[PDB]
């Protein structure tokens, strides 16, 4: 149900 | 009226992960070498530990980083990984300094992003071996005879870590290994 692209994970990394 | 829960809420993930560390010590056993470091289950909360942790290509020889669901340790002989195998990468010793810490970032992500659609309560969990004859990491699956699960498990996965179509991998069952062969190849 709660499903992430790459890109906005890496998002909050910094 | 109330706030706007997308100003102030962490990021929920799908699922609570336990991140598990393995010391290399001949004098200690391999249970107790093998020890938890935290769980989260936001997206915030998995930088907050990623970001203050040594990548593996930094480890020391014999240790090991492992990513497992809430309620799943990361043996073989748990509830739901004892019916099951994993895909497995063997890196050469030169990918060490290039690709190590960059395929087991991108294996992170699959497992807390959910990255395989409705086969992932199939995933358990994940494990980077740092070794000096040659660095390993895996996703470990519940179950070795749902064959169209494990199969859309190793396509996704490798063509999220960018691996060329020749390069075959494997997939090894927890019972065999327990020269291994392959039930599975993509
Ligand atoms: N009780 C218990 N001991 C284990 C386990 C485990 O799950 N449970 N594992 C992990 C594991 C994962 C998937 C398949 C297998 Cl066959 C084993 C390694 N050990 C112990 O370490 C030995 C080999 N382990 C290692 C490798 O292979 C390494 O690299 C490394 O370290 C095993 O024969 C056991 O004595």
């Amino acid at each position: 149900k709660k499903r992430y692209d790459r890109e906005f994970l890496l998002g909050f990394q910094f | 009226e109330v706030a706007n829960p997308e100003h102030y809420i962490k990021h929920p993930l799908q699922n609570r992960w336990a991140l598990w560390f393995f010391k290399n010590d001949k004098s200690k056993t391999w249970q107790a070498n093998l020890r938890l470091i935290s769980k989260f289950d936001t997206v915030e909360d998995f930088w907050a530990l990623y970001n203050h942790i040594q990548l593996s290509s930094n480890l020391m020889p014999g240790c090991d980083y492992s990513l497992f669901k809430d309620g799943i340790e990361p043996m073989w002989e748990d509830e739901k990984n004892k019916r099951g195998g994993r895909w497995l990468i063997t890196l050469n010793k030169q990918q060490r300094r290039s690709d190590l810490d960059r395929f087991w970032l991108e294996t992170l992500l699959c497992l807390i992003g959910e990255s395989f659609d409705d086969y992932s309560d199939d995933v358990c969990g994940a494990v980077v071996n740092v070794r000096a004859k040659g660095d390993k990491i895996a996703i470990w699956t519940t179950e070795c005879e749902n064959r169209e699960a494990v199969t859309h498990i190793g396509r996704v996965y490798k063509e999220r870590l960018g691996l060329p179509p020749k390069i075959v991998i494997g997939y090894q069952s927890h019972a065999d290994t327990a020269t291994t062969k392959n039930r599975f190849v993509v």
